C-alpha cells in the first residue's frame, strides 16, 4: 500500500548514544586517541605515494595539553584533517565513518590497520565534556572550527582567533563541574595506560613540574612487539614488554610469542611469569584493548601464564569493550592451549629452566590433569615428583616406566604430608624388596590428579595406601595360607577389642620391619586425603593389618591360646598398636590425651615406678 | 537470508551446525572398503553423533569458517575365519576433532571394535588401507562445500556493494506442556554393594540428604513405596529394582503438576580395574521447562552430596 | 559561521542496531515481551477513565504461538495497539520512544511503571528474524500490517487478509534458517524464565501435545516484591524462592524490606537451609538486567538468595549490563545492614538460629576476617562450645555474662575437633581458676579471632600460645625457688632436642600432662600451621614440663648423678617431647622413628630381651 | 615545552604483622633472612647484616634498594627505585614500627615518597605480595586467606 523510509530522532540519539552505550566515562578518551591514530594513518598512506602531503607537518605526535584553570583538555593530532565538508558530512552526521569508507576506497590487500569502523565513537566525549571546539586543519582547505555542545544542532566557523596549525585537529574539551578530574596528570595516565598503551604513535603528555616549566612526557614508552617477527625480538624486549602489560618487577621465566595466519587472524604474545600471582591475559582489537575478563579465552588452571593477544578481526560491539556472542573463542582457547602446552615441552627439554618454572607452577599443571580432559595425557607427562630411586631430583612419568622391570604392570605411588613422612613409611619395605620404584606425592593437589589420570601408557596408578595385592609364586601362597588361617584367632581378637574401629583384621605380608599398619579398602578417603578434606577452611573404613614376621605380633600370638583374649594387659597393647599405626600411615589420631596416657605408664615403667 | 550489511562491513554469523549433521548423514554413510566377495569388508552404516561448532562468518567479503566437531559413527563388516564362513563384527570410529585447517595428516581415528578377539587382528588394517583415505578427502571437502552453500547465502552480491576493498575479498483452551528426558553419567568411586544400599538404606539416606520422611517401618526402601525428601518437596517412589544393576524411581516434584511424574532409571557399571563405577541415570518424564532445573540439582543433591557425605570420590 | 544540524546515516545505523549490539541473541523475546506488557498498562490505564476502551478485548494477556511448519514466530498482545500513524511514527523512527511520550503525559504520582523509555528495542526482533509482518489494531483506526526486511525502508499495508483481531499487536517474527532454535518449546520458556519470568500479565504459550494444542501460563508466580511484606504469607515465599533459584527446599528465612527517598528500590532477600557451594538477581521496570554485578554482594555475603528489583538505575543500550554511577555501593550498605538486622531477628529464635549456624558457620565467620566496619556486630552471631557448654552452644556476650571478677581475657582453644580440644591439657589450669575456655573446631575460627582481637574489651587471648595467668604472693616466690631448681632440667632438654624447641622453661600451668608445647604467642599456632600445610589450592616451639608430674621428677633425679647425656634420658626426652606435640596439635616428622620407640617399650613391657 | 619526565606522587600503607618489632626489624636487614622472602637477593657487601649507605638489588636485580637511615627497631628508612625508571626518579620508602603488646601486633607504617605518577598503583599492589605477603607466608608473621 504505503512504503515509508526508517527515521531518526536526533533529538533523542544523540542521548542514546553518549549516554547509554558506554558503562565508563573514561572510554572518552579511548575514542579520541584511537581517532588521533586513524588520521594519522590516513596522512601516511598518501606520503608514500605524495611527500608533499607530509612536508607542513613531518612529525606524526599525539599531543594533550590538559588546563587546569581553564577547565580545558585539549588533544592535537598531526593527521590528515578534515576539510570544510568532512566537518559536516563525516563528523556531523551520526553513523557516518567517513574512516571506514576510506578503507573502502583502496584495493584488498593493503597495509592499512585503521580501528575507526562504526561511527559514533566520536560522540563519546560529551559524556565528561560539555561543549567542544574541535578545530580541524587539512592541506587541501584552511583551518575551521566544529563548536557543539551535543544540543542537536553544531556550528562551523574559520578560524581567525586561534593559532594556526600546519595539518591535523585539534580537539578542545571544556569538561563539566563533576569531571574535572580528567585534569590532573595521575587520571589522564590511567586511561592511557589502559585502553590507548599501545599505539604506533607516539602520545605526548604535558605535564606541569614544581618550581615549573611545562614539558612533554611519551606516555607510550613501549612499542607493541607483535607486529615483529619474533626472530628479531632479543630477550630484553620482552622483559620489557612483560613489566608494561602486567604490573609485576620480574623478568618473564619464559615467553611464548606465536602467530596464526589463515581463516582466523590473531597473534598472541603469553608470558610464563617466575612466581604464581595467587583477568591476566588482554585481548586487543586493532592494537587497541578491549577487555580483560574473557572467561572462554583461556581455561582457570591455566591463566596464571601473563601476555596479550593481538586479534584485529573481531566482531565488536557498540560499547567496544565487549564480543558478541564469542564463538571464536573457543577457536583462540583451543590455539593458546595448544601453544602453550608445547611451549611446556619446550621448558622440559631444558634442566635448569623447567626446576624453576615446575617449583613455581607446579599445583597449576596438575589442576589441569584434574580438570582439563582432552589435554590430560599431554600434561601428565609434565608431572614431576621424587621416589626411592629419584631422592636427589625429581623424575617424570615416562622415566619411571623406562626403570620399571619386566614383572612390573602398575604405576606404585604414595601419599601423605611431606616428604619426610613418605619416606620412612612402612609401605615402602614391600616394594623395595621386590625391586618396584614408588612415587612421592607431598602437595594436597597430588591426589586430585591421580584419581583422574588412573593410566599411564598402559600402566594403572595405584596408591600402595590402599588394599593392594602383589603378584608371588604358588608356592608362597600355599605357605601363607597356612599362616593366615592359623593366625585366625589372632585376628579375631584384635577385631572385637577395636569394635566398629576398623572393617577386618586381616594378616598381611607386605610388612617387614614394622609390626601393625592401617590401609584404605580400596574406597573412599585414603589417609592423606581424608586429614585434607578436614582441614579446608573454605570448605572411611580403617584396616587393621599385622605382620606374621614382627617379634611383638608373635608375642601376642602367644596370649592367645593361653586364655588371653580377655586379659587386662592385652587390650591395652592391642589399642596402643592401633593408635600407633594411625601415626605411621597418615591418620588423624583420636582423643590424643588416652594415647599420651598410655605412653606416660610405659615411661613410669621403665623408670620402676609403682 | 536477509542481510543488511552495506559494503559487507560487519560481522554477520550464521549457525550450520543443523545443515552439517545432514551432510554427514549423506555422505559418511555407503561408502565400503573392500568387497562383499572378498574374505575382506567393511561399511559404515549410520553416525553415531555430531557434536561441536559449525558457523560461517565474514568481516570483509571473505567467508571465514571455523567448524570443529566430534564425529563418531558406527562400522559393521566382516572377516577373515579358519573354520566356516566369514564371521561378522561390529566396532566405531572415533575422530579427535575435525578443524578447518586440519590437513589430511592431522585426522586422527580411535579404533573401538565390539568384541575384540586375537582372531580380528586384520580389522585395523582393515580400515587404515582404503577405509581412512575415503574419510580423509571427505572431511578436506566439507571445507571446500560448506563456505559453496552457506557463502552466498551471505556477503550479497556485488551488483549492490560500492566498495572495491570488499569486491577484492569476495571469491485453543488453557493446558499445560509437554514433558521431555535428559541423561547424564556421574562418576563414583565406590563399588556398587554399598552404592546400591545407598539409594536405599534409611539410615543412610538421612546421612547425605539431611531430611527425609519415610512412611514405612522397613529397614530400607521396598518396591512400591513413597517417601518424601527436601522438607516434603522431593516425592519419590521405589517401584523397580535389581540387585546391584538397575534402579527405577518414580521422582515427581512437589511443584509440578498432577499430570507430570518423571522416572529415574540409574544403572550400575562398575569396573574392577580402575575401582570405580558409573552411575548412568535415564531421566524421562521431566517437564520441558524443568529438565535444566532438576539437572542442575542432581549435581549438588544427589552426587556432590553422597562424594561428600560418605566420600565416594573427591570434587575440587 | 553557519549552523548545522546532527544528521544520521539511516543505511548504517540501522545495521548499528541489528548486528552490533546485544551480544546475545535471545534479548529480541524479552524486548518484544517488554514491548507487549508496555501497551498492556496503556489500554489499562485508560480502562480506569473509559471502561469502553476495555470492551473490545476485556482478557489481557500475551501469547506466543511457535509455528514450525512456515517458521514464523507469532507473538500476539491484546494492548492498546498503534494506529496508522503510530507506524509510522513510533515504530518507523529510530530512537522514537511512544512509551516515554506516554509517561512524560501522564498526572502526578502514577502507580504505572512502564519499560519503554530507549526507543530502539523493537528493532532487535531481526537478530533471529529476516523480515517481520507486525499486525496492529487500535481502537480509534483499523487494523493495518507493518512489514519490514531490516533494510532502510518499510511498507505499510492495510489489513484485508489476515484474521480480525479486537485490540492490540499481532507480531509475527519469520525466522532466518541458522534462528530456528526459537520454535521448540524448551528454547521459548528458556528465555522467558530467565528474562521475563515476572511479568504482571500472563504469558500463554501455544504448545503442541501428543494434534490437541493448549496454552500454558509461563508466568505462574507473579512479583511479591510490589506487595507489602504484611500481607505475604509464607507458602508465597517459599514458591517465590524456587522461581527465582533452582533450589527445591524452603528458604529458611526471608527479609523483604523497601528503602524510601531518592534511590526507592525493593529486594526480597532469601537465606536458604543448605549452602550452595550470581545469586541476587537484579531486576528493572519488571525485566531482568544481569547477575553478574559483584559489588551488589559481599563475598563473604553471597550465599543468600533473592532479587533486587530498582527503578533508578542507569542501563546501556543492551538492557543487560549497569554502568559506573557510585550508587550500587549504597545498595550495597542497605543489603548488608537489612541482612545483620535479618540475622540478629533469626539470633531471637533458638530452632531457626540452630539451622542457621550450622549451614552457614564459614560465611559468618568469613565476614569477621574479611570485613571491618561491621565485624563487631558479626561477633555477636559467633557461636562456640566451651567447658561450661558442652552440651549446647554459647555466644560471645554470654561468656562474658559468665566471667568472674578477676577475669579480663577471653580465653580459647583451636583444634581439628571437639575430641581433641576438650581434653587437651590446657584447660587443666583454666579449669582450676573457674575460666572459661571456648573450643574452636572449624579451620576457619582461628582467621577470625586474629581479626577481632577484642570483644567488649576483652582481649581475646589463645590457650595454646604461651600466656600468663594471675598468681598470690604465696605462690610467685615459690615458682620462682622451684624454677630455679629445675634450671640443670631445662638445660638437659634443651641440648638434647637443640633447634627442636626455641627454649625450654618449667612452667605451672599443668597438672596431669608432664609436658606440653606453645607457639610463643607471635608465630603461627600448631593448628593453623597444620591447617596451612593441607590446602590444595594454597614456628617456634617451647618445651614446657610440669614440675608436679612423677615422670618429670624422676628425670630430674638423674640430672644431679651425672645423668645428663646419659643413652636412656636421651630416649625418654624425644620420647615425651614428640608425645607433647601429639597433645599440643602438632604434626610427628618421620613417625616411624617414634612408632620405633613405642615398640621398644612394648618389648620390655613383654619380657622380650 | 621539551622531552623529559613527570612528576611524583606518594603513597601511605599499614599492613600488620603478628611478630614483634625485634624480630621483624631483623628480617629487612638479615641477608639470610631476607632471601627468605625474596627468594633472589644480590648483595655487594661481606657484611652479614645491612648497613648504612649500602645499596643491593633485590627480584633478580630489578629492584634497587639502599638503606640510608634507621634506628633501633623504631625507624627503617630505604631508598627504593625500580629498573624501568629514569635516572631523576628515586622514591624514598620509610618504615615505622608500632609494637601492640595488648593485641601482639606490629602495625608497620609505610610512609612512601617519591613515587612516580604513572607508576603508583604498580608500586602498591606488588608491595603486597613482594613485601606484605611474601614474609607472612615465609616467617608464619600473619595470617593470608
Ligand atoms: N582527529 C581526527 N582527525 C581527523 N579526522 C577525524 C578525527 N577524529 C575523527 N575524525 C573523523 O570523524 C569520522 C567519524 O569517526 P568517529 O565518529 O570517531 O567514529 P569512527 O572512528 O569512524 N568508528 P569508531 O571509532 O569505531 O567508533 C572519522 O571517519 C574521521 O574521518
Ligand atoms: N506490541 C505493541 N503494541 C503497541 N504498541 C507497541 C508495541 N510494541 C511497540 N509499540 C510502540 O512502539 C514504540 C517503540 O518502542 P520500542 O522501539 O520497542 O522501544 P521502547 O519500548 O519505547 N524502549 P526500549 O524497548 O528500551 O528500546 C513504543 O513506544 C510503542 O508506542
Ligand atoms: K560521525
Ligand atoms: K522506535
Ligand atoms: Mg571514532
Ligand atoms: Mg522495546
Amino acid at each position: 500500500g504505503e512504503t515509508f523510509e526508517f527515521q531518526a530522532e536526533i533529538t533523542q540519539l544523540m542521548s542514546l548514544i553518549i549516554n547509554t552505550v558506554y558503562s565508563n566515562k573514561e572510554i572518552f578518551l579511548r575514542e579520541l586517541i584511537s581517532n588521533a591514530s586513524d588520521a594519522l594513518d590516513k596522512i601516511r598512506y598518501q606520503a608514500l605515494s605524495d611527500p608533499k602531503q607530509l612536508e607542513t607537518e613531518p612529525d606524526l605526535f599525539i599531543r594533550i595539553t590538559p588546563k587546569p584553570e581553564e577547565k580545558v583538555l585539549e588533544i592535537r593530532d598531526s593527521g590528515i584533517g578534515m576539510t570544510k565538508a568532512e566537518l559536516i558530512n563525516n563528523l556531523g552526521t551520526i553513523a557516518k565513518s567517513g574512516t571506514k569508507a576510506f578503507m573502502e576506497a583502496l584495493s584488498a590487500g593493503a597495509d592499512v590497520s585503521m580501528i575507526g569502523q562504526f561511527g559514533v565513537g566520536f560522540y563519546s566525549l560529551f559524556l565528561v565534556a560539555d561543549r567542544v571546539q574541535v578545530i580541524s586543519k587539512n592541506n587541501e582547505d584552511e583551518q575551521y572550527i566544529w563548536e557543539s555542545n551535543a544540543g542537536g544542532s553544531f556550528t562551523v566557523t574559520l578560524d581567525e582567533v586561534n593559532e594556526r596549525i600546519g595539518r591535523g585537529t585539534v580537539l578542545r574539551l571544556f569538561l563539566k563541574d563533576d569531571q574535572l578530574e580528567y585534569l590532573e596528570e595521575k587520571r589522564i595516565k590511567e586511561v592511557i595506560k589502559r585502553h590507548s598503551e599501545f599505539v604506533a604513535y607516539p602520545i605526548q603528555l604535558l605535564v606541569t613540574k614544581e618550581v615549573e616549566v611545562q614539558e612533554l612526557e611519551e606516555l607510550n614508552k613501549t612499542k607493541p612487539l607483535w607486529t615483529r617477527n619474533p626472530s628479531d625480538i632479543t630477550q630484553e624486549e620482552y622483559n620489557a614488554f612483560y613489566k608494561s602489560i602486567s604490573n609485576d618487577w620480574e623478568d618473564p621465566l619464559y615467553v611464548k610469542h606465536f602467530s596464526v595466519e589463515g581463516q582466523l587472524e590473531f597473534r598472541a604474545i603469553l608470558f610464563i611469569p617466575k612466581r604464581a600471582p595467587f583477568n591476566n591475559i588482554k585481548l586487543y582489537v586493532r592494537r587497541v584493548f578491549i577487555t580483560d575478563e574473557a572467561e572462554d579465552l583461556i581455561p582457570e588452571w591455566l591463566s596464571f601464564v601473563k601476555g596479550v593477544v593481538d586479534s584485529e578481526d573481531l566482531p565488536l560491539n557498540l560499547s567496544r569493550e565487549m564480543l558478541q556472542q564469542n564463538k571464536i573463542m573457543k577457536v583462540i582457547r583451543k590455539n593458546i592451549v595448544k601453544k602453550l602446552i608445547e611451549a611446556f615441552n619446550e621448558i622440559a627439554e631444558d634442566s635448569e629452566q623447567f626446576d624453576k618454572f615446575y617449583s613455581a607452577f607446579a599445583k597449576n599443571i596438575k589442576l589441569g590433569v584434574h580438570e582439563d580432559t582432552q589435554n590430560r595425557a599431554a600434561l601428565a607427562k609434565l608431572l614431576r615428583y621424587n621416589s626411592t630411586k629419584s631422592v636427589d631430583e625429581l623424575t617424570s612419568l615416562t622415566d619411571y616406566v623406562t626403570r620399571m622391570p619386566e614383572h612390573q604392570k602398575n604405576i606404585y605411588y604414595i601419599t601423605g604430608e611431606s616428604l619426610k613422612a613418605v619416606e620412612k613409611s612402612p609401605f615402602l619395605d614391600a616394594l623395595k624388596a621386590k625391586n618396584f620404584e614408588v612415587l612421592f606425592l607431598t602437595d594436597p593437589i597430588d591426589e586430585y590428579a591421580f584419581t583422574q589420570l588412573k593410566e599411564f601408557e598402559g600402566k594403572t596408578l595405584v596408591d600402595i595406601t590402599k588394599d593392594f595385592e602383589l603378584e608371588e609364586t604358588d608356592e608362597e601362597k600355599a605357605e601363607r595360607e597356612k599362616e593366615i588361617k592359623e593366625y585366625e584367632p589372632l585376628t579375631k581378637a584384635l577385631k572385637d577389642i577395636l569394635g566398629d574401629q576398623v572393617e577386618k583384621v586381616v594378616v598381611s605380608y607386605k610388612l617387614l620391619d614394622a609390626p601393625a599398619a592401617i590401609r584404605t579398602g580400596q574406597f573412599g578417603w585414603s589417609a592423606n586425603m581424608e586429614r585434607i578434606m578436614k582441614a579446608q577452611a573454605l570448605r572411611s573404613k580403617k584396616t587393621f593389618e599385622i605382620s606374621p614376621k614382627s617379634p611383638i605380633i608373635k608375642e601376642l600370638k602367644k596370649r592367645v591360646d593361653e586364655g588371653g583374649a580377655q586379659d587386662k594387659t592385652v587390650k591395652d597393647l592391642t589399642n596402643l598398636l592401633f593408635e600407633t599405626a594411625l601415626l605411621t600411615s597418615g591418620f588423624s589420631l583420636e582423643e590424643p590425651t588416652s594415647f599420651a596416657s598410655r605412653i606416660n605408664r610405659l615411661i613410669s615403667l621403665g623408670l620402676n615406678i609403682d | 537470508m536477509v542481510v543488511n550489511n552495506p559494503n559487507n562491513w560487519h560481522w554477520v554469523d550464521k549457525n550450520c551446525i543443523g545443515w552439517a549433521k545432514e551432510y554427514f548423514k549423506q555422505k559418511l554413510v555407503g561408502v565400503e572398503a573392500g568387497s562383499v566377495k572378498d574374505k575382506k569388508y567393511a561399511k559404515i552404516k549410520s553416525v553415531s553423533s555430531i557434536e561441536g561448532d559449525c558457523e560461517v562468518n565474514q568481516r570483509k567479503g571473505k567467508v571465514i569458517s571455523l567448524f570443529d566437531l566430534k564425529i563418531t559413527v558406527l562400522i559393521e563388516g566382516h572377516v577373515d575365519s579358519k573354520d566356516g564362513s566369514a564371521l561378522p563384527f561390529e566396532g566405531s570410529i572415533n575422530v579427535p576433532e575435525v578443524a578447518f585447517d586440519s590437513e589430511a595428516s592431522s585426522y586422527q581415528f580411535d579404533i573401538s571394535i565390539f568384541k575384540e578377539t586375537s582372531e580380528l587382528s586384520e580389522a585395523k588394517p582393515l580400515i587404515r588401507s582404503e577405509l581412512l583415505p575415503k574419510l580423509r578427502q571427505i572431511f578436506q571437502q566439507f571445507g571446500k562445500d560448506l563456505l559453496a552453500t552457506h557463502g552466498n547465502d551471505i556477503q550479497v552480491p556485488e551488483s549492490q556493494v560500492k566498495s572495491n576493498y570488499t569486491r577484492g575479498n569476495q571469491k485453543p483452551q488453557n493446558g499445560s506442556g509437554n514433558s521431555t528426558s535428559i541423561y547424564l553419567e556421574p562418576t563414583f568411586n565406590v563399588p556398587s554393594s554399598e552404592l546400591y544400599e545407598t539409594f536405599l538404606d534409611k539410615q543412610r539416606i538421612l546421612a547425605w540428604t539431611r531430611s527425609a520422611q519415610f512412611f514405612n517401618s522397613g529397614p530400607k526402601l521396598e518396591t512400591k513405596e513413597k517417601f518424601e525428601l527436601f522438607g516434603g518437596n522431593v516425592i519419590s517412589e521405589l517401584v523397580s529394582c535389581e540387585k546391584d544393576k538397575k534402579l527405577v524411581f518414580h521422582w515427581k516434584l512437589k511443584d509440578w503438576s498432577a499430570p507430570f511424574n518423571s522416572t529415574i532409571e540409574m544403572t550400575f557399571h562398575e569396573s574392577q580395574e580402575f575401582h570405580e563405577t558409573k552411575l548412568q541415570v535415564k531421566w524421562t518424564g521431566i517437564p520441558v521447562g524443568e529438565e535444566d532445573r532438576v539437572r542442575a540439582n542432581f549435581e549438588e543433591y544427589y552426587v556432590r552430596s553422597i562424594k561428600l557425605t560418605f566420600g565416594f570420590g573427591a570434587v575440587l
